[PDB]
């Protein structure tokens, strides 16, 4: 879906 | 670059007293000098160099 | 220590100045007491003073004078020996009053076949000794102040004899400390020795000392630097050997107080 | 298969972010991320062995 | 877990000293440098620093294409004593200089490789007569496989070798390549020979260059205008520039300081004098 | 949390007054402006208002791209007198007039730099010969970096220099640039002098321009055409646009009142009498 | 990350959005989000010590 | 008129006697040994700007009949946080009669003007020899 | 420490030899890494190594040079040097492929009375430059590789004008570290001083630095150790004195792969 | 995800 860094 | 406005100064160097030796010694030598930056150093906008180049 | 620092290896930094030394005799503080601003409880003069700081309180270096065989010794008085240096110079001469501590480093290096040892003395109210034998009191204040060059002693007191013009200089005697008390008991003051073999330079922080709280730094000296030959300088076989002595020396919590136009004094 | 990250926002007009899709198999292909680390420069300024103490004596 | 956008420390407020404590003093004979600030030897203030390393970090400083070679390709009627010409150039970084330079601060790398194309294309011959829109091949020829004799011929199929058609007047054509080094890093200085000179073999067979390692490194880029031939000439120039991406670096060198004298480190009799006159005690 | 788009005040109802309040009458040696509105000198109604300040927030007053420089390229045969003409450019928004003009409402400026190129070309002499499509490189050389001498050499390779190599007819091209001034704002007047006059120096030695800081501010573009020449002359022209995007300005300054004379704040005689003929009881 | 906010509907045919997506790491080649903010013109109009009543003399 | 910019760093500085407005341009025309001095004209500000709009700077007017004094508190204004002082001027002060003196029916009416100027939160960085500008 | 130790005192010992130094300026681990065996999961030829441990990883002394006044500088390579040392040497032209970290030991005394320093350099992949202005990259395996005599530094390029039979040798140019990069930059390599006054060696541990793991030590040299006078020999007045330079090498933790008959190379 | 202003 997503990845937050 | 050399520029005016944002000129760095001076580095100089002098004898406070002087060189002494005693006999039989070299009265004459060298000091060498070194440079490099502290840890709060930085640089910003890349470019090229002048310090290389190709003609043709 | 077992990390290596050493009683004769210090580093001194006050405002944009450092100083290191590899071979000192310790350093010493004059009576005991560090330099401080002036307490509340034994101010004065009710203007807030002005504290220059980092732009006054730094390491000044005076010129360099020569060490030789048929030197009798130097002298130099606080503040009048720093009165044209920097923004301490311009400080002291804009207020009326002024006061001031100071580290002292005096400056010999040599060699292991030197020898010759300086005894370094700071005395609080130097009064020296004039010329004259047929007056007392009439060294003239250009003559007692001779700024960053310093003066100098003599081994013969020699009467100023031109009744006319009179020369109003000191005459200060080495053995007699030109003051009329012998050299021998000047240990009684503030001291260390530049011993060749030992030591290349001496440190005194001095506090500072007078019977006010604050003073016409104009008009009045506090301390005085004195250096002379204890043991002669020597070298190999040499007739004529020659070291250098320099003074570098630092305003400590120096303050002001009675701000106006800047004094300009008659010098010369 | 998105990957959002942050800007370092220099001159301004909360954190504001970006969008990253990678189209390809092969790594080769991406773009850089520049998320970059930063190191030590010891192992070229102090190589020795013993540990220096900058305000001890280098040699004892 | 420190970033290269992070800023640098801050200076903090130092006041006077005296003791025994001497970080100005220090000995260079051991190797290191000494790693002073302002607050060691000055009076300092508290100063909270914003300043990054971001645009020094190795891939910042090496983000941007570099042009690595001109390949020159005609369109002309092949006739018996000169062919159409077709370009061929063996893929390496030190046929310019600056990319050269900037990667010789290191002795190896790892990265991958973005090659980006920029074609142009001119009228040779005065004749008013026109040329259509040129289709150009890039075919890269690895090592091992067979490298085109003829505009024409059959190497031009490839069938398992890499070509880009490029169309003239669109976007320069793009591709990117993974590390394709034979060792763990690209070596930037091969202090060595490939073969050893055996004493029971001739000199002339022992021999080899000194710093070479495998010949062709890389393999070649061969270039063809793929349409026939026009009544007139079209000369076109193909730009190959070379961005390191995703790329590590190791052991630091001191730069190129002399021109460039062929792939290796040699220097020309004349070039030797980098520095110019300025006095000692003279700002 | 006043935002640029939202409504202005609406004007309350206001009846009839007769007391000490006396907001019309004030006193402008203060330096203040009266802060009054209509309900405060006349008999109001109730308007509730819709109007907003939106399109004059600094962003919406410079969201706009501005032509600052035309530069002249050509792609002609170098000749022993006359070679090839590329152009350099020192990039800056005073050789134009009118995005100079709104930048100088105010003192100080911040933003992000937009830069979109529209590139036009043309033949110049008779002859029906023709071109193929050309390929522009516009490079940033930045203070400090190597200029050109010549439309072909080696600086052109761009190891560092950021390039836009640009297709002709196809969309003008565009980057975008940071805040990149060594201050902390970019100064739009500097009263003073990049040099300190010594009196132990000579007069020419302590010399320097009035109002001038950085020699070379923010470097130069140079533009050549990287095709090589045709038989017939094609003559181009690089058309630079500049648009401020994320915005921020200090202190508010009259506008500029008489013609422009030079990068500086001077005048030229003839040009100083901006307004006209008007009779002061003449509607 | 994508952002979604409100459009200021002039002529009309509920709240009409908008949204918007960052495809690069440098702030600085965003787009204007023209969500901007006003101020009080105070520090240009009313510069002195002491507060204006605009009902009572200026002068006093 | 045949050169911008070049206003001497002696003329640009004029210390503590200030300089004056003119209400006519007149260009130097001595290209042998320039004047390259300002001129500058007070309906224009001294810089090609309208006078009329000056009160968009920080400002107070001297109107005889109401005060006898002006008094502007200036923040430290720059592009940087510290400068150079001898390089750099920061701020700018301007006296322009909006309305003319004038008294009972005197042809030759005269008032003087007195300027007291204090520094507020001021402070130096880099200390070293001092500064000896030409000034003449 | 308060029992004595000192960074100036060191003893090291590798196999059954030791080497003592009472004037050491500490020592240097190149990259900060010290030498290690080639591990599983770096690993790359299949085949058990041979690992001589002590019968190789040892201190071998090399022929003494001698320092003088006109001493322009001194260069070796590694694995080169060691070639024809002891089993390491064995071990070395048995194997097809060998990899090894060093520690190298330079070794130069003098007097008080006497002044000059070295810089002792290693420097990974140290290609150096050949004497032609016709060709490049032509320096000879046999002229590229002197064994433990080394090559020196010269102050002068002097082009190689026999064509018919070319010296195929290297002209390095000491201010060009021999490689066409400036000197005063050689620092960044991993390295340290001989300035008499301080120390009378210097001490550099070296890991095995390449592109691969493991290599053809025949065909490759991993590492250059450059030494050149940063200030030259001085002593009393003499205008023609000497002192000696010698080298002690160990390799560490040395590995070798690909075990067959012996290589005989074509050194002259 | 999404923000929303
Ligand atoms: C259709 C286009 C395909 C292009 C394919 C190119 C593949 C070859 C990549 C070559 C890698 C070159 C790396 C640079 C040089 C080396 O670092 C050094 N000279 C030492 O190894
Ligand atoms: C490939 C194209 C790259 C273009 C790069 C341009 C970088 C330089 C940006 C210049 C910034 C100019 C700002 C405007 C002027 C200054 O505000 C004032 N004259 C005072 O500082
Ligand atoms: C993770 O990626 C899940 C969300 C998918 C978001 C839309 C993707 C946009 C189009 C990508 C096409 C695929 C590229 C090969
Ligand atoms: C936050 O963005 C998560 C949702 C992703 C939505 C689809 C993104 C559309 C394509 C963006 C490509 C990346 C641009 C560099």
């Amino acid at each position: 879906g997503s990845s937050s860094t | 670059i050399d520029d005016s406005f944002t000129e760095g100064g001076y580095i100089s160097v002098f004898y406070q007293t002087r060189i002494v030796v005693p006999l039989s010694t070299p009265r004459e030598m060298d000091i060498l000098g070194f440079v490099s930056a502290c840890n709060d150093f930085s640089v910003r906008l890349l470019r090229d160099t002048t310090h290389i180049e190709q003609k043709a | 220590e077992a990390c290596g620092y050493s009683d004769r290896v210090l580093q001194l930094t006050l405002g944009n100045s450092t100083i290191t030394t590899q071979e000192a005799a310790n350093s010493v503080v004059a009576y005991g007491r560090w330099p401080e601003y002036l307490r509340d409880s034994e101010a004065n003069p009710v203007d807030q003073p002005t504290e220059p700081d980092v732009a006054a309180c730094r390491f000044y270096t005076l010129d360099t004078v020569s060490w030789t065989k048929e030197s009798r010794g130097w002298w130099w008085k606080l503040p009048d020996a720093l009165r044209d240096m920097g923004l301490f110079g311009q400080n002291m001469y804009y207020h009326y009053l002024g006061r001031s501590g100071y580290t002292v480093h005096v400056q010999c290096n040599a060699s292991k076949f030197h020898q010759g040892a300086l005894g370094v003395f700071a005395v609080p109210e130097m009064c020296l000794a004039g010329d004259s034998n047929t007056t007392t009191m009439h060294t003239s204040y250009q003559n007692a102040n001779p700024g960053e060059k310093g003066g100098t002693f003599t081994g013969t007191f020699t009467p100023d004899n031109n009744q006319t013009s009179p020369a109003r200089r000191f005459c200060p005697v080495d053995y007699l400390l030109g003051n009329g008390t012998l050299l021998g008991n000047a240990f009684v003051f503030p001291h260390q020795i530049i011993n060749l073999r030992t030591n290349n330079c001496a440190t005194l922080v001095l506090p500072y000392v007078n019977s006010l709280s604050i003073d016409s730094m104009v008009k009045h000296n506090n301390w005085g630097i004195a250096i002379l030959p204890l043991a002669p300088l020597n070298f190999a076989s040499e007739s004529s050997p020659e070291i250098p002595i320099t003074l570098t020396i630092a305003p400590m919590c120096c303050e002001f107080n009675g701000l106006r136009n800047i004094t300009l004094p008659r010098l010369q | 298969g998105a990957q959002v990250s942050s800007q370092k926002v220099g001159a301004h007009e909360s954190t504001i972010n970006y969008t990253t899709i990678n189209y390809y198999r092969d790594s080769a292909s991406n773009a850089a991320s520049k998320q970059d680390f930063s190191q030590d420069p010891s192992k070229f300024t102090e190589p020795i062995k013993d540990v220096l103490i900058k305000t001890a004596p280098m040699l004892n | 877990a420190a970033t290269s956008r992070d800023a640098l420390p801050n200076t903090e407020a130092s006041g006077p000293t005296h003791s025994k404590e001497i970080p100005a003093l220090t000995a260079v004979e051991t190797g290191a440098t000494n790693p002073l600030v302002p607050s060691d030897t000055v009076q300092t203030r508290h100063v909270v620093q914003h300043r990054s390393r971001s645009e020094s970090s190795i891939e910042s400083f090496f983000a941007r294409g570099a042009c690595v070679t001109i390949m020159t390709v005609d369109n002309s009627a092949s006739t018996t004593n000169k062919d159409k010409l077709f370009a061929v150039w063996k893929i390496t970084y030190k046929d310019t200089v600056q990319l050269r330079r900037k990667l010789e601060f290191f002795t190896y790398s790892r990265f991958d490789m973005e090659l980006t194309f920029v074609v142009t294309a001119n009228f040779t011959e005065t004749n008013n007569g026109h040329a259509l829109n040129q289709v150009y091949q890039i075919m890269y020829i690895p090592p091992g496989a067979p490298v085109p004799e003829k505009w024409d011929d059959y190497t031009w199929q490839t069938s398992s070798n890499p070509s880009i058609f490029y169309t003239y007047g669109t976007a320069p054509a793009r591709i990117s390549v993974p590390y394709v080094g034979i060792s763990n890093a690209y070596s930037h200085f091969y202090d060595g020979f490939s073969k050893v000179p055996l004493k029971d073999q001739s000199a002339a067979l022992g021999d080899s260059l000194y710093g070479a390692a495998s010949l062709n490194d890389f393999g070649i880029l061969a270039v063809r205008v793929v349409n026939d031939h026009n009544p007139t000439k079209v000369t076109s120039k193909i730009r190959v520039y070379l961005k390191p991406k995703h790329i590590r670096v190791w052991c630091p060198r001191p730069p190129r300081a002399v021109a460039y004298y062929g792939p290796g480190v040699d220097y020309k009799d004349g070039t030797l004098t980098p520095l110019s006159t300025k006095d000692l005690t003279t700002y």
